[PDB]
């Protein structure tokens, strides 16, 4: 196999019924990449069209800043392996968990930054007649950058922090074309009412609606309901209680993103070109 | 002369270094220049290009030290009868010489031995090792022996040279300075093992002779003196780590061996209140493990006997005052003595309290305990207003002293009920001497027992606190009515809670309200209905104390009267002709009480009886006394109701028992509520512990109330094989 | 069987600002949950870096070139603490005070090829000191020694 | 209190006593009956640097300020190591 | 801050520290504490310049960065054995040995 | 001739509730109930809570409410209590 001859595992960073994910280094240059290993999907099974939709999404999209890069893929030894860039930061699911463990919460500017990258990414993806339909805190990835700063040891000594955090959208398995809609049943937590009734005319607004729910969850709210009265309450344009206070303009933005009517929710093009961020 | 390696002969440098080392060991005078020079020679001999000579130097130093130790041992062994002083003098210089030559030997120890570490030890440790190997151990069989006799003579009275003995003893500890696993085991094995046995054996013989020669009282002082002397001798001679041990070895031989002889005297010690011997006896028995319980038991028995005899022959007149004063003075006299002589040990306070609890609660084999009733009488006498009343602060101090005796009551339910009855009787007639004194006395009960004990008394006071405002409001409301005339009547009605207030009307006989004051009722109920939503008030005619009689006359006389006498007096005066039977039953009912009141009025000599018999008959006639004269224009007729009856005390005791039933049942139900499964003995113990604070319930009454609750079906029992008590909601 | 110098996993965030004060280039190392160190990028002298690390992790700071030990907060070993009121934890790096032998040993090590130590005219018994180079494992063992020493002197 | 070190060349250095007692041997060489000392093996260039090292070590110990590195010249870096071994500094 | 400097004359060398605030007369007191000489006969030269009591160490040129403990500043001293002053004379330390073969 | 100048009287106060001893609640009508005196919680020192009944029968609010919860019929008359 080419995986054992050219790639070297470094750490196992995923598990599940889908397969596994490993941190690898290739001998040719030595840059750190990530390898997804799984089985062959069955014929006439959901994972099959998920995989083909994902590979077509990578083929069409190409390369971009906010979308995790695809490099190569192959199937061998009853295993299917795909190659993407290594985002060292992690997923928001782990970040929110570790941040909540100490009863600490994100800063509002960080929330505005979250909105900036996610809106720009959704704008770029929808530019190519595509809808993600798989948006959630576990599908948003982080990448780190470092910048040194200087402080005078003698006499006065003041140090300032200046670091940039980059956010990327991944897991293009559920992506379907707006002209040819093939929607897979999404997670009940972040599933818009329109998708629940299979109304396949306002697909781009469903991801905008789920985006505000992801941001609210990142703000420090309780785990989202999976079904029932609280589910309907959230779907009725009502937002959950937040441990911290936030600006009223941002709250209005959240409400309008969680508006019932899909048309009355703003599109990504309006959101990206907003002075609020 | 470069620091780089060269070639040097061993013989000359070795000879010079050995001469310098010998001079240092002798504690002789060595010039500063040779001391400067020898370190350079040492450095030359340590590192070398051909081969280092550290191993040869170490062996030569060991040989020289061995020779010196052998010479010193031979010299000290040659002199007899002066071995100890020679040993001390030689060690005093050898320690300093070894320290100085180890300071000179810093390079070899720092580099060679620590790197290498045939065990290898530093020169400073090697010197002491050789000293203990060939100077101490071979002489040990002598060195300790004579040493101990120089201690034994100290017991005789002659003190030998302390410096030499202390130095010799400290030498054993100083030898083991470098040892870290057991720095004091060698000294312990060489000194403590034989010396402890020797001194313990000597003290037993000394104590036997001292006890045989002298009496117990002098024995005690002599033992204390010997202990004090040993406490100083140990500090003078022995190591600081052993000061306790030898002391213990004395106290287990001179006091512990004669314990019985002490205990047989204990009785005679503390039944005569001897402040001299007791203070030393207690101190010496504190060290003894099991000498204290005998003291506790005997003192408790003495206290109980004294307390019982203190109240055996007190006069019947002024019963409560003497009973309280004797207990208070006994408690004070004993507590001050115990705190002064016995250093205030808590066990003795506990024993005193235990004895006083039984002394206060002394009960005759067939009689009922009289403590709560006597204490209630004492409180009533102190609190009631009288012409011979005393100042308020003295009353407060007396109550504060009395609360101490009150704390010793075993069962406070009877006392609580008696206090409620007396306080109600006092406040109805306004016999209290101060309004704030009642609150001050109630606060003592509140802090002693809790809120549940005196909540009834708090609402008791609150009733009359609000009654004055209610009366003022009624007086204000009187003027509101357009056309209402009250004539002469001007009354206050005390609004009282039925359940909280203990007074009640056991016989339920209806009474006919006189027509002259009929409106007094109706206006009061209408005012109460207007002011209060749905409160229903019941009139008590047994405690009405309204004074009414003619005031304008040639010979006026006004007397306090009761409504029961008021009705019959009004009926008699309204009709100009006296009636015997038709008037008495036409105007009032409950003829027996009316006849009793009429007989009381005859005893007052207000109306003459025409029956000429001491017993009132149905046909007996009467006549108003036209020549009635009283020494006072205004007076009060003393009704027989003011005096209590032992039958009323019987019903009070029955009510207390019923309240005990109710409280026990509630506690039992709460106990099943706590846990479903209850064991028989466990349940009994839990009930006793829970209910002990308020009073002491008996097992039989607890079983009776448990069976009563069985009848209520809240408790289910399966079989009388394994004791289990299940609970049913 | 876990070494005493082990860290503890807590998923507990902490914000630490590494500041370099020594003229020599520093190199942080972190002890993992197993007990072995892992390096990290070097910090140029006179530069600072705010970084995110979890609480309870053990940090050491060695030299990039010679691997001689350096003191962090005047201590060999550094461990973060929970952030209070939003102030990052400071972990300064400062030069120790070498005794005259090691400070003189470093220059000789720098100026002499490791194969030529036998050639220099010096006392024969001392190249045993110069031949050894500083390594992290020996310092770790010596650091673990005082743990058992302290537990011994505590009773 | 001032102590006096003598050089093999003949130079005499005068320093504070507490500065000099830093080294183990020089303290030992005054521990016993044997104020002034005499070194007949150490040249002048080594000792004129050893004294500066004493001053630097005493001044910049347990200090909050940054500790500058001790500049040892490369020409004397070989004769200043035998001196550090001998003196047990 | 302060300076750390030495005083040299012929074969003799003394180490000391001082505050730049202080004047020369204080150093004269410090040095006569060892030399047991009157301050008037002592004459301090920096390089080839005469020093006076009134001037302070800050005025002369000795600064905190000029004389660190590891690099003390050399100061010369002159006495007066008779009515006339004797000129300065300080000899340098021994010349260092040449760098060896391997160390190049 | 007898006449009246000034009167005095003492009268208690109760409620318009027809009950003998409240055997179901096992307490006096105007005295504290089992639950109030056993929980030792905050309550009025004189009258915690009195809920008048439509059927002219009333117990303490807590115990009568518990009895109503466990059985809708009134214990005295086997009817509905409000």
């Amino acid at each position: 196999s080419r995986y054992t001859t050219e790639f070297h595992e470094l750490e196992k960073i995923g598990s599940g019924e889908f397969g596994s994910v490993f941190k690898c280094v290739k001998r040719l240059d030595g840059c750190i990449y990530a390898i997804k290993r799984s089985k062959k999907p069955l014929a006439g099974s959901v994972d099959e069209q998920n995989a083909l939709r994902e590979v077509y999404a990578h083929a069409v999209l190409g390369q971009h800043s906010h979308v995790v890069r695809y490099f190569s893929a192959w199937a061998e030894d009853d295993h299917m392996l795909i190659q993407n860039e290594y985002c060292n930061g992690g997923s928001l699911a782990d970040a929110i968990s570790e941040n909540y463990r100490i009863m600490s919460y994100f800063k509002e500017a960080e929330l505005k930054d979250l909105l900036l990258q996610v809106g720009r990414g959704l704008r770029y993806i929808h530019s190519m007649s595509l809808v993600h339909m798989d948006i959630k805190p576990s599908n948003i990835f982080i990448s780190r950058t470092s910048i040194p700063n200087a402080a005078s040891e003698e006499g006065d000594e003041d140090d300032w922090a200046s670091n940039k955090v980059m956010f990327k959208i991944g897991d293009l398995g559920h992506v379907t074309r707006i002209s040819s809609p093939q929607v897979e049943e999404g997670d009940s937590r972040f599933l818009a009412n329109e998708v629940l009734q299979e109304n396949y005319t306002h697909l781009p607004k469903a991801d905008i609606f789920a985006l505000a729910l992801t941001v609210v969850c990142a703000a420090g709210a309780e785990p989202l309901p999976r079904n029932g009265d609280q589910w309907h309450e959230i779907r009725q344009g009502r937002l959950p209680r937040i441990p911290q206070v936030l600006s009223q303009e941002f709250t209005e933005l959240l409400k309008v993103m969680i508006h019932p009517d899909p048309e009355r929710r703003p599109s990504a093009m309006a959101l990206v070109k907003h002075s609020v961020l | 002369m470069s620091l780089k390696p060269r070639v040097v002969d061993f013989d000359e440098t070795w000879n010079k270094l050995l001469t310098t080392i010998k001079a240092v060991v002798m504690l002789e005078y060595v010039e500063r220049a040779t001391w400067n020079d020898r370190f350079s020679d040492i450095y030359a001999l340590c590192v070398a290009y051909p081969e280092p000579l550290g191993e040869r130097l170490y062996t030569e130093t060991k040989i020289f030290l061995e020779n010196h130790v052998r010479h010193l041992h031979k010299r000290v062994l040659e002199s007899e009868e002066q071995v100890l002083v020679m040993y001390h003098r030689y060690w005093e210089e050898y320690s300093k010489g070894a320290d100085y030559m180890d300071c000179l030997y810093r390079y070899l120890n720092t580099q060679f031995i620590k790197k290498n570490k045939e065990p290898l030890m530093e020169i400073g440790e090697l010197a002491l090792d050789m000293w203990r190997k060939l100077m101490v151990e071979p002489l040990q069989a002598i060195l300790i022996r004579m040493l101990l006799r120089e201690i034994k003579n100290d017991r005789g009275g002659e003190d030998p040279n302390q410096k030499v003995i202390h130095g010799v003893i400290n030498s054993f500890v100083h030898v083991e300075q470098y040892k870290k696993k057991f720095p004091l085991k060698f000294y312990q094995e060489i000194f403590e093992s034989p010396f402890l046995t020797e001194t313990g054996e000597y003290y037993k013989q000394e104590a036997s002779n001292l006890l045989q020669e002298s009496n117990c009282s002098q024995y005690m002082e002599k033992v204390l003196g010997r202990l004090k002397d040993e406490e100083i001798r140990c500090r003078k001679y022995l190591h600081p780590s052993s000061y306790t041990k030898v002391i213990h070895e004395c106290q287990q031989r001179m006091v512990a061996d004669h314990l019985q002889f002490l205990h047989a005297e204990c009785h005679n010690i503390i039944r005569q209140e001897k402040k001299n011997d007791m203070a030393n006896m207690y101190v010496l028995l504190r060290a003894v493990s099991t000498g204290l319980p005998h003291m506790i038991q005997e003192l408790q028995n003495h206290i109980h006997d004294e307390g019982l005899r203190a109240t055996s022959n007190l006069t019947q007149e002024n019963m409560p005052t003497l009973f309280v004063e004797s207990v208070l003075e006994v408690h004070g006299k004993f507590v001050q003595l115990i705190n002064t002589v016995l250093n205030g040990d808590q066990h003795f306070m506990s024993a005193l309290d235990k004895a006083l609890t039984s002394v206060v609660n002394y009960r005759e084999p067939k009689s009922v305990c009289k403590a709560p009733e006597l204490l209630a009488k004492y409180c009533d006498n102190l609190l009631k207003k009288s012409a011979k009343g005393m100042t308020e602060n003295e009353v407060e101090d007396r109550l504060t002293s009395f609360i101490t005796v009150f704390k010793y009551i075993d069962d406070k339910d009877v006392f609580q009920k008696f206090y409620a009855r007396m306080l109600a009787k006092r406040l109805i007639h306004g016999l209290s001497m101060s309004m704030d004194s009642e609150e001050a006395m109630i606060n003592k009960l509140k802090q002693a027992c809790g809120y549940e004990f005196t909540s009834k008394l708090h609402r008791m006071y609150t009733d009359m606190s609000v009654s004055a405002d209610l009366n003022n409001k009624f007086n204000n409301f009187i003027k509101n009515q357009d056309t209402v005339i009250d004539l002469g009547i001007s009354f206050q009605i005390y609004v009282l809670q039925a359940g909280a207030w203990p007074l009640t009307q056991a016989p339920s006989s209806t009474f006919a309200i006189p027509q002259e004051l009929e409106k007094s009722v109706q206006m009061f109920e209408l005012f109460y209905s207007q002011h209060f939503s749905g409160r229903k008030l019941t009139w008590l005619h047994y405690l009405c104390t309204g004074e009414v009689k003619m005031n304008y006359l040639g010979k006026p006389y006004v007397a306090m009267v009761t409504t029961y006498q008021m009705a019959v007096l009004l009926a008699f005066n309204n009709s100009e002709t006296v009636s015997y039977k038709e008037l008495q039953d036409s105007t009032q009912m409950n003829e027996k009480e009316l006849t009793k009141t009429i007989k009381s009025l005859l005893d007052v000599k207000m109306i003459n009886h025409d029956s000429e018999k001491e017993d009132i008959d149905a046909e007996s006639s009467f006549s108003l006394n036209m020549n009635f004269s009283s020494k006072r224009t205004k007076f009060k007729i003393t009704t027989s109701m003011q005096k209590d009856t032992p039958q009323e005390m019987e019903q009070t005791r029955s009510a207390v028992d019923e309240d005990r039933k109710m409280y026990l049942q509630a506690a039992i139900v709460r106990i099943m509520k706590a846990r479903k499964v209850l064991r028989h003995n466990a349940l009994i113990q839990e009930v006793i512990s829970q209910s002990r604070a308020r009073f002491n319930p008996s097992i039989s009454m607890i079983k009776k109330c448990i069976e009563v609750l069985i009848d209520k079906q809240y408790i289910e029992r399966s079989q009388a094989s394994a004791d289990e008590y299940s609970y049913v909601a | 069987p876990r070494p005493v110098l082990r860290s503890v996993n807590s998923r507990e965030p902490s914000q630490v600002i590494f500041c370099n004060r020594s003229p020599r280039v520093v190199l942080p190392v972190w002890l993992n949950f197993d007990g072995e160190p892992q390096p990290y990028p070097t910090l140029p002298p006179g530069t600072g870096r705010r970084i995110h690390s979890y609480r309870g992790h053990l940090w050491l700071f060695r030299d990039a070139g010679t691997h001689d030990g350096l003191l962090v907060n005047q201590t060999e070993l550094f461990v973060p603490s929970l952030n209070v009121d939003g102030q990052p934890i400071f972990a300064n790096i400062t030069l120790p005070v070498y005794t005259l032998k090691e400070r003189c040993l470093q220059v000789v090590r720098s100026l002499v090829k490791p194969e030529n130590y036998r050639r220099l005219d010096i006392v024969r018994s001392l190249y045993e000191d110069l031949e050894d180079h500083p390594n992290v494992q020996k310092d770790l063992e010596r650091l673990t020694q005082e743990r058992i020493a302290h537990q011994r002197m505590g009773d | 209190m001032y102590v006096k070190l003598i050089s093999s060349d003949g130079h005499e250095f005068i320093v504070k006593r507490e500065h000099a007692l830093t080294s183990g041997t020089i303290k030992a060489m005054l521990s016993g009956p044997g104020n002034e000392v005499n070194f007949r093996e150490i040249p002048s260039h080594v000792l004129s640097k050893v004294c500066m090292y004493f001053t630097y070590k005493v001044r910049y110990t347990n200090s909050s300020t940054e500790i500058p590195e001790f500049p040892i010249a490369p020409e004397i870096a070989l004769e200043l190591l035998m001196a550090a071994n001998f003196l047990d500094c | 801050m302060d300076v750390f400097l030495m005083i040299r004359r012929h074969k003799t060398t003394i180490f000391t520290d001082a505050k730049e605030s202080s004047t020369v007369f204080e150093l004269k007191r410090i040095v006569e504490g060892i030399l047991k000489r009157p301050p008037d006969e002592q004459r301090l030269y920096k390089d080839d310049q005469l020093l006076d009591d009134g001037k302070t160490l800050g005025e002369c040129g000795f600064t905190s960065q000029t004389a660190r403990p590891q690099a003390p500043a050399t100061v010369g001293l002159a006495f007066r054995a008779d009515d006339t002053f004797e000129a300065l004379c300080i000899e340098p330390f021994s010349s260092p040995p040449e760098l060896p073969d391997v160390m190049k | 001739r007898f006449e009246v100048k000034k009167w005095n009287a003492v009268a208690l106060w109760a409620w318009d509730i027809v009950v003998d001893n409240c055997a179901i609640c096992r307490n006096h009508i105007m005295d504290l109930c089992i639950e109030c005196q056993a929980n030792q919680a905050s309550a009025t020192s004189e009258e915690c809570t009195v809920a008048w009944g439509v059927c002219n029968h009333a117990f303490h609010f807590h115990c009568i409410s518990r009895w109503l919860k466990t059985r809708q019929v009134c214990p005295l008359d086997n009817r509905e209590w409000e």
